[PDB]
C-alpha cells in the first residue's frame, strides 16, 4: 500500500502504487474570484481547486501553482495536495507513503520545501521524491535508452544505459506546453480571434491539444496552407461561436523544433536530443539513438514521431539506425513507471522515513534524491 | 508622386490628420459617425443622415454617436470609409487622396485583417499613389527625438508598451490590454449613476467623457482621498444643469492602475510597463527603466507621472534611476513622429506603390511595415 | 511653445518630467605566489643579442632521418 | 622591415592585439561575434549585422553573443576572419595588414588543420608579409625574463602546463587539458540553476562570467568548507536584482583541480602541472618545482596560488622546494612575451615569407612552427 502523486505544471496525475493508470487526474489550478466589494451568493468556496476550477472557469483568475517545474506559491501547491490526498483519492496521508515527482536540474529549495510539507503539514510516514524521465523508461520495459520527456512546465533529456544515468549529459530546455499555448494565443490575435483572460488561455489549450498536429516540411506544409484551405479545420468554442484556424494549426507545434518563433534564441526539441547523445560516451551512444523515447502529454501531437525521427537522422551519422519510441499511453508514462517502481521490494528500502527526515532535517533528501 | 505626403492617425477616439510639412496637425477632430436619433421619415429634420466631427459636436443633443473603430480594431467598415472621406473632404484639408500619398498608423498587434482590408479601402475606393502601415510607438520616439525608449502609449481604444533600444523594437516584449480611455469613461458613468446622474443615451455618453477629460485626477494614496471628505466640485453641462462628481472624480481613473476592482482581468498600466522591460534582457532593463515615453491621450490625467512613478517603483528594482520623460504634446506626439518619418528621404524607400500592390500580391503591405 | 499654445488638448502647468531622486585583485596580493615585476625594457636587453639557426630546421612529425631539434646556434 | 611586426594573442575569451615594443597591448576586447537578435524597425538604429569588441560590449542585451574559438579551436573560421579583420579595422589599430608582419599566438597540441587554415587565412584573404606561429608558454618565459621554468597557462578555453628548461621545450612532457575558465563559467550557469536564478539566454551567460571574475575563492579545504554554512553573500546584477550565490560561489572554480565534478575523465590542473615535471628527466625534475609561472586569466581566482602550494606538495616528492611565481600581469604576460620576441632581429629569420608560404604550401608553416 503506497501513493504515487506526479506534480505536472499541467496536470496533477495521482492514484495507488500497483494500478494500471492514475484514479485520479485534475489540472493544476488554483480558481479564486474576480470578486467586487457586492456581496456573494450561497455555496461559496473561497478558493477552488481543478475540476471544479475547471467547471467554474467564466469568473475565477486560473494561477498555475508550478511554473517550468518550479513551485513559485506553495500555500497553493498545499491547497492541491489537500484536493490530491482527502477528496480525490479518498484516502489518508498518515496512512499511506507518498511518492513525488520532481523534473531534473531543479532549483535544491524546491525539493528541500515539497518534502518539508509532505513530514509536517501532511504527517506522511515515508516521502521519496524521484526524477520524471528515470520512471517514464520503466513504462516501456526499457532500463537502456535517451528519453525526451516534453511536459507542460519544461522538457528534458536524461539518457540512462544499462539501469546507470549521465548526469551531466542531462540538459533542461524551458520550452514546454505553456509557452506553445502562450504562441498560439499570438498568432490566433493575428488571424482575428482574440484570446487574453486567463480562462479563455484554458479554452486556447483545448484547441490546440485537439487540432494541432506537427508537419514533416514546415516549409513545404506553409505553401500547401496558402494554396488550398484542405489544413484549415473548424473547431466549436464554449460559446456556440465557431472558429477556423487554418495554417496557425500546424505552426503551434514548429515552435518547439524551432524556438526562434518563440524567440528563447536556443536548440529545439530535436537538437538538444542529439547534443545530450553526443555530451555521453562515444560506444551508448548506438543503444541511445536505437532507444530513444518520448514521454509526456506534450509528444502526443499527432505525427511528432515522425518529424523527430527525420529531424535526428539528418544530425547523427548515416550508417546509425534511429529508433523513436512513442506507446501509446504517454500522458500517463510518468506516473505508470511510479506504479511499476513503487511496488517492487526493492523500492521498501530506498524510502525516507519520518525518524531519518527528524534527526537528519530536509538536507538528508538531497542525498537520497537520486 | 513628390507632392507632400498626408500623414492621418487612426485613434478610436481622435483621429489626427495633415499634411508632413506640418509641425502639428491643423485638422483633428472626433472618430464617431453621427445619424440622427429619431428614425427620420419626415422632411425638416437632420438630411444626409451623416453628420461627422465639428457638424456633429453643433447638433449633437439630436445626433446619435456610433463609434466605428473599437479597441484598435474597426468594426464596421463601411463607416470608417466615410470617416476617411470626410478627412478628403471641403472642410478638412481640400485635397485629391488621388494625388498625395497616405501614412497610417495601427496599434501593436492588430489582426492581420484590419490591416489587409485597411491597405484594400485605400488603394481601391481612393486611388492612392503609395501607403504604408507603421506602428505608433516606433512613431511617438521619433517626435521627442530618441532612438532608445519605451513607449508607454495610452489611447481611448487600446494601451500598450512597446520596448525599443537604439532603433531595435523586440516583437516578444510587446504588451497589449484593452482596457483603455473609453473603458475608464463606460466605468466613470457608472460611478456617476452610483452618484445618481443617468448619462443613458450614446450622446449622453459624450458628456461622460467630457467630465473625464474636465475633471478627474490620480491620487498618489487612493485609501487617504476616500476616508478624507470631498469638495464636491460642481461641473457645467451644455444644457446648464450643475452635477457635484464628489468621489466618483479620483475612483473612475485608478481602474486603470488596478483594473481588478471593477471585475476585468486584466495586467495595469504601471504592470504592463514593468513587465515589458523585465521581459526584455537584463543588459537593456537599466537603460529602459531610464528612458519611459508616455504617449496618447489616456497619460493627460492630473497626477498620472506621480503616481505611474511609485507604482513602478515598488515593482521595480531597488536603487534603479526611473525617468517617465513626457513632452508637452502628448496627445498629438503619435502623429508628429509620422510627420518628422515622412518628411526624411528614407520613407520614399518604406512605403508600397500602388502597380507594386497589383502585381506582388496581398502580403506586400505585411511583409513592408517593418 | 507657441506651436502647443495652437493646439487646445495640451498639458499646461504640469513637470515635463517625472524622475527618482538622483542617487550617488584578492590572489594578486596572496603569501603563497611570488609576484614578480615584468619590465620588458630590461627583458628586450638581455635577448637582444641572442640569434638562432634556421638553417636545416624541421619541427614536424617527419620520421626520415633520426631525432631533429630546432634553432641550432646563434652567431 | 622598417614597419613594426603587430603581436596577436588569439586568445579563446579575449583577444589582444598591438604593435611590436609597447610595454602593454593598447587595444585588448572580448572574442565574440555580436549579432542583433530583435528585429528593427525605426530609422537610425545601430547599422550592421555585425558588433565586435567595444560597441558589442556596449548593446550586449540587444545582440546574441556567438564565440568562434572553442577549447583553442576555431569552430566557426568565417566568425574568426570578422574578429581578425575588426583587429587592423580604424577601431582599433587602424593600419593596412600588407605592410606589418604578425605574430599569432596559439596553444600547444592544437590541431595540425588549425595552424594550416589559421595561415590560409592570414596570407590569402590578408596579404601579410610575415606570419609566425608560436606557442603561449613559450612567450610568457621571455616575460618574466627567465630561460628556465614550467608555464601552467590556464586559460579560458584551454589549461596547459609547458616545461621549458633553459631555452629547450621538451614536446614528449607537455600536458594539455579541455577544462577551463569556460567550463568553469558554464559549470557555475548549472549550479546557479540549482540555486533557483536562471542565465538561458546567450548575453545572460557574459554576466555568469562576471559573477565568476567577482565573487568566487578557491577553499584550502574542499571536504572542510562543503560542511560548513556559508554567508550567503549577494551580487547586484546589472538590471538591479540582487541574487545569494552561497555555496555555488566555492563549488564552481573546484572544477579546475577536479574535472570528475562536469564529469569528464581527464587530469585536474594540479595532477597537469606535477605530471608535466614527473615526464620530464630526472635531473630537470628539482630545477622546474623550483621554476613553476602561472599564467592565463584563469589563475587570478581568490586563493588559486594557496590551494595549488597545498596540491602539489602532496603529490611531489618529500623536502623538494616548491616556488610558484606570479607575473602581476597574469592575463596580459602572454601578449608581452610576443612584443619582446618581435622586438628581437633573431625574428626576422624565423618569420615565414609570403613567396616561402606561397611555393612549399601548408608544410612550411609546420615545419617552423612548434
Ligand atoms: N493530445 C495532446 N496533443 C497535444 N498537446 C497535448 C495533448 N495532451 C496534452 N497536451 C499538452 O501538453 C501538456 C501535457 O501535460 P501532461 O498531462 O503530460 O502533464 P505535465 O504537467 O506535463 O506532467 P509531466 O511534466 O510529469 O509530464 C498539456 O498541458 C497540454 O498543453
Ligand atoms: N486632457 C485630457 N485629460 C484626460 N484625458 C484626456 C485628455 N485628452 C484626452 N483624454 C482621453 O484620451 C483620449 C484620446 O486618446 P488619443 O491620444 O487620441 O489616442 P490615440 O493615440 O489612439 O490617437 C480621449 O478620448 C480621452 O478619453
Ligand atoms: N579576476 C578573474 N578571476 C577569475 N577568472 C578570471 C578573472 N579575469 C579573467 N578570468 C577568466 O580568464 C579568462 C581570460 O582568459 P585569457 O587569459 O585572456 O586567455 P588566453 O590566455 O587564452 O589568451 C576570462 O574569460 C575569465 O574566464
Amino acid at each position: 500500500a503506497a501513493l504515487v502523486v506526479d506534480n505536472g505544471s499541467g496536470m496533477c496525475k495521482a492514484g495507488f502504487a500497483g494500478d494500471d493508470a492514475p484514479r485520479a487526474v485534475f489540472p493544476s489550478i488554483v480558481g479564486r474570484p474576480r470578486h467586487q466589494g457586492v456581496m456573494v451568493g450561497m455555496g461559496q468556496k473561497d478558493s477552488y481547486v481543478g475540476d471544479e476550477a475547471q467547471s467554474k472557469r467564466g469568473i475565477l483568475t486560473l494561477k498555475y501553482p508550478i511554473e517550468h517545474g518550479i513551485v513559485t506559491n506553495w500555500d497553493d501547491m498545499e491547497k492541491i495536495w489537500h484536493h490530491t490526498f482527502y477528496n480525490e483519492l479518498r484516502v489518508a496521508p498518515e496512512e499511506h507513503p507518498v511518492l513525488l515527482t520532481e523534473a531534473p536540474l531543479n532549483p535544491k529549495a524546491n525539493r528541500e520545501k515539497m518534502t518539508q510539507i509532505m513530514f509536517e503539514t501532511f504527517n506522511t510516514p515515508a516521502m521519496y521524491v524521484a526524477i520524471q524521465a528515470v520512471l517514464s523508461l520503466y513504462a516501456s520495459g526499457r532500463t537502456t535508452g535517451i528519453v525526451m520527456d516534453s511536459g507542460d512546465g519544461v522538457t528534458h533529456t536524461v539518457p540512462i544505459y544499462e539501469g546507470y544515468a549521465l548526469p551531466h549529459a542531462i540538459l533542461r530546455l524551458d520550452l514546454a506546453g505553456r509557452d506553445l499555448t502562450d504562441y498560439l494565443m499570438k498568432i490566433l490575435t493575428e488571424r482575428g480571434y482574440s484570446f487574453t483572460t486567463t480562462a479563455e488561455r484554458e479554452i486556447v489549450r483545448d484547441i490546440k491539444e485537439k487540432l494541432c498536429y506537427v508537419a514533416l516540411d514546415f516549409e513545404q506544409e506553409m505553401a500547401t496552407a496558402a494554396s488550398s484551405s484542405s489544413l484549415e479545420k473548424s473547431y466549436e468554442l464554449p460559446d456556440g461561436q465557431v472558429i477556423t484556424i487554418g495554417n496557425e494549426r500546424f505552426r503551434c507545434p514548429e515552435a518547439l523544433f524551432q524556438p526562434s518563433f518563440l524567440g528563447m534564441e536556443s536548440c529545439g526539441i530535436h537538437e538538444t536530443t542529439f547534443n545530450s547523445i553526443m555530451k555521453c560516451d562515444v560506444d551508448i551512444r548506438k543503444d541511445l539513438y536505437a532507444n530513444t523515447v518520448l514521454s509526456g502529454g506534450t509528444t502526443m501531437y499527432p505525427g511528432i514521431a515522425d518529424r523527430m525521427q527525420k529531424e535526428i537522422t539528418a544530425l547523427a551519422p548515416s550508417t546509425m539506425k534511429i529508433k523513436i519510441i512513442a506507446p501509446p499511453e504517454r500522458k500517463y508514462s510518468v506516473w505508470i513507471g511510479g506504479s511499476i517502481l513503487a511496488s517492487l521490494s526493492t523500492f521498501q528500502q530506498m524510502w525516507i522515513s519520518k525518524q531519518e527526515y527528524d534527526e537528519s532535517g530536509p538536507s538528508i533528501v538531497h542525498r537520497k534524491c537520486f | 508622386i513628390a507632392n507632400q505626403p498626408v500623414v492621418i492617425d487612426n485613434g478610436s477616439g481622435v483621429i489626427k490628420a495633415g499634411f508632413a510639412g506640418d509641425q502639428i496637425p491643423k485638422y483633428c477632430f472626433p472618430n464617431y459617425v453621427g445619424r440622427p436619433k429619431h428614425v427620420r421619415v419626415m422632411a425638416g429634420a437632420l438630411e444626409g443622415d451623416i453628420f461627422i466631427g465639428p457638424k456633429a459636436e453643433e447638433h449633437r443633443g439630436l445626433l446619435s454617436i456610433r463609434y466605428p473603430m473599437e479597441h484598435g480594431i474597426v468594426k464596421d467598415w463601411n463607416d470608417m470609409e466615410r470617416i476617411w472621406q470626410y478627412v478628403y473632404s471641403k472642410d478638412q484639408l481640400q485635397t485629391f487622396s488621388e494625388e498625395h500619398p497616405v501614412l497610417l498608423t495601427e496599434a501593436p498587434l492588430n489582426p492581420r485583417k484590419n490591416r489587409e482590408r485597411a491597405a484594400e479601402v485605400f488603394f481601391e475606393t481612393f486611388n492612392v499613389p503609395a501607403l504604408f502601415i507603421s506602428m505608433q510607438a516606433v512613431l511617438s520616439l521619433y517626435a521627442t527625438g530618441r532612438t532608445t525608449g519605451v513607449v508607454l502609449d495610452s489611447g481611448d481604444g487600446v494601451t500598450h508598451a512597446v520596448p525599443i533600444y537604439e532603433g531595435f523594437a523586440m516583437p516578444h516584449s510587446i504588451m497589449r490590454i484593452d482596457i483603455a480611455g473609453r473603458d475608464v469613461s463606460r466605468f466613470l458613468r457608472l460611478y456617476l449613476r452610483k452618484e445618481g446622474y443617468d448619462f443613458h443615451s450614446s450622446s449622453e455618453f459624450e458628456i461622460v467623457k467630457a467630465i473625464k477629460e474636465r475633471a478627474c485626477y490620480l491620487s498618489i494614496n487612493p485609501q487617504k482621498d476616500e476616508t478624507l471628505e470631498t469638495e464636491k466640485a460642481q461641473y457645467y453641462l451644455p444644457d446648464g444643469s450643475t452635477i457635484e462628481i464628489g468621489p466618483s472624480r479620483f475612483r473612475a481613473p485608478e481602474l486603470l492602475f488596478r483594473p481588478d476592482l471593477i471585475g476585468e482581468e486584466s495586467e495595469g498600466i504601471h504592470e504592463v510597463l514593468v513587465f515589458a522591460i523585465q521581459k526584455s534582457d537584463m543588459d537593456l532593463r537599466r537603460t529602459l527603466f531610464s528612458n519611459i515615453v508616455l504617449s496618447g491621450g489616456s497619460t493627460l490625467f492630473k497626477g498620472f507621472g506621480d503616481r505611474l512613478l511609485s507604482e513602478v517603483k515598488k515593482l521595480a528594482p531597488k536603487d534603479v534611476k526611473i525617468r517617465i520623460s513626457a513632452p508637452q504634446e502628448r496627445l498629438y506626439s503619435t502623429w508628429i513622429g509620422g510627420s518628422i518619418l515622412a518628411s526624411l528621404d528614407t520613407f520614399k524607400k518604406m512605403w508600397v506603390s500602388k502597380k507594386e500592390y497589383e502585381e506582388d500580391g496581398a502580403r506586400s503591405i505585411h511583409r513592408k511595415t517593418f | 511653445d507657441p506651436k502647443y499654445a495652437d493646439l487646445p488638448g495640451i498639458a499646461r502647468n504640469e513637470p515635463d518630467v517625472y524622475e527618482t531622486s538622483d542617487l550617488p585583485l584578492e590572489e594578486l596580493t596572496s603569501t603563497s605566489v611570488e609576484h614578480i615585476i615584468v619590465n620588458p625594457n630590461a627583458a628586450y636587453d638581455k635577448f637582444k643579442d641572442k640569434r638562432v639557426g634556421t638553417k636545416g630546421l624541421d619541427f614536424s612529425d617527419r620520421i626520415g632521418k633520426t631525432k631533429r631539434t630546432g634553432y641550432e646556434s646563434g652567431e
